[PDB]
């Protein structure tokens, strides 16, 4: 057996959307408030995350079917999955040699400690690094990585989603595209699909922990003032 | 509300 | 005649508050989103203005009497005068040689054109530069400059102020301190006080124009997203 | 409201 034209077009559109919304040089990082090493890394990391939300929105808008959902479902899906898509996309900068995200030079090399200086704890950072190491070891094809992000985004089990039948259908269409890609194009991927679906479960708990820690930060006006309007809106409680 | 997100989704 | 102990203590406290909230080296400017020359200067200038609001709050809290007002009057006074205090304090960086604000190097030298790239027009920038030139020519003593800022801050004629009798009294106490300072300590200041009070009238119209232009910017989510939580709150319409 | 301003005024 082989992939159909429709399945192939889905892969093409997703890979192109990722190439359009992810810069491997990290050249836009010089435009953020600079890194500093009380929560010295918060301005830089808030700017980094704000920039990445914009990219995730860019990517999302090109996922086949996403543009057809209501502005409400689009927002509900973006709000609840943004941090998970940010965690997935960050894997491309993660290095197993130094257990860090390497984004250009000495300034943009981020370790656990730097994120601690952004108001985060090891209750989040220890499983994040473990998730990063695990996902990195899966040696995903660009097609699988892009499909995993789109699958994550289109999870119907999110607070605020209204049309859980239409989102579940788009997600299943994407899950079949992934399953077939691994079967046809990935030699030795016999257990990959399962391992990948298990990574989405990991993201849910990482998401829960981030939200808790973010709520703490967002409630202290001296820290919330260092965030951006986009971060506040996306990670905020408004309906 | 979601003014920014609405704009960014066009 | 001469200044009294009380009048002298007011001058001492104000000069000290300004020395504590104004850096002549402009060394904190490297921590802002960098200048770029669609509204390329907005991130840098929003960060600059956000930083300056913080300083104006710092200064305000040390103006004798201000701390005794209700949190409501303190907010109402800060909200409506912030841009005027920013305009006054910026005079210390204004240069008559190049008609610009020189804050360190080639990156932090700001001309009319740069502010145009922050969503502002010549309807604001032409009278601003004319105001800057005029105030600069007054060759104010540090004591007069600090008194002018405090006088501006304590203007009772502001939207939202409740105790206009207590604010008017603090402002008059400060106006007498200024009048006496010029009389005793400023040789040739016979017409200075009037010229200074006239600069406050200029600030009202500059404030009105800035608010109009800012409302335009703040209504476009692509521009409002580049502002900071502090700028949005201070220049915002909430009561 | 004015959460930031309130904090900054202590
Ligand atoms: C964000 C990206 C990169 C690194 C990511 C990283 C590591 C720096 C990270 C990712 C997700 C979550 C976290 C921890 C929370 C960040 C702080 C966000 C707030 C809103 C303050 O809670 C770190 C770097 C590049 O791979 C681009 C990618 O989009
Ligand atoms: C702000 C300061 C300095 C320069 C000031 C300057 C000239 C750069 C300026 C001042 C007031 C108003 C304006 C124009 C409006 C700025 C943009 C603000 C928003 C909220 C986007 O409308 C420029 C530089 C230093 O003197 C410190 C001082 O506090």
């Amino acid at each position: 057996h082989m992939l159909s034209d429709e399945q192939m077009q889905i892969i093409n559109s997703l890979v192109e959307a990722h190439h359009k919304t992810y810069d491997d040089s990290y050249s836009d990082f010089v435009r953020f408030r600079p890194p500093v090493r009380r929560l010295s890394m918060l301005p830089h990391l808030a700017d980094l995350v704000s920039y990445s939300i914009q990219k995730v929105i860019g990517f999302a808008k090109m996922i086949p079917g996403f543009r057809d959902l209501t502005a409400e479902d689009q927002i509900a899906l973006l709000k609840s999955s943004a941090i998970e898509i940010i965690m997935l996309r960050s894997n491309q900068s993660f290095s197993l040699e130094d257990m860090s995200w390497s984004c250009g030079g000495p300034d943009f090399k981020y370790c656990i400690n730097d994120v601690t200086k952004a108001g985060h704890t090891l209750e989040l950072l220890e499983p994040l690094v473990k998730f990063q190491v695990g996902l990195k070891k899966l040696k995903l094809h660009e097609e699988e990585h892009v499909l995993l992000m789109a699958i994550c985004l289109l999870s119907p089990d999110r607070p605020g989603v209204q049309d859980h039948v239409r989102i579940e259908a788009l997600q299943d269409r994407l899950c079949d595209v992934l399953q077939a890609y691994i079967r046809i194009q990935h030699p030795g991927g016999r257990l990959l699909y399962a391992k990948m679906i298990q990574k989405l479960a990991d993201l849910r708990s990482l998401n829960e922990e981030h939200s808790k820690q973010y709520r703490s930060l967002s409630f202290q006006p001296e820290h919330s003032m260092q965030l951006t309007p986009l971060v506040l809106e996306v990670f905020g409680s408004e309906v | 509300r979601h003014k920014i997100l609405h704009r960014l989704l066009q």
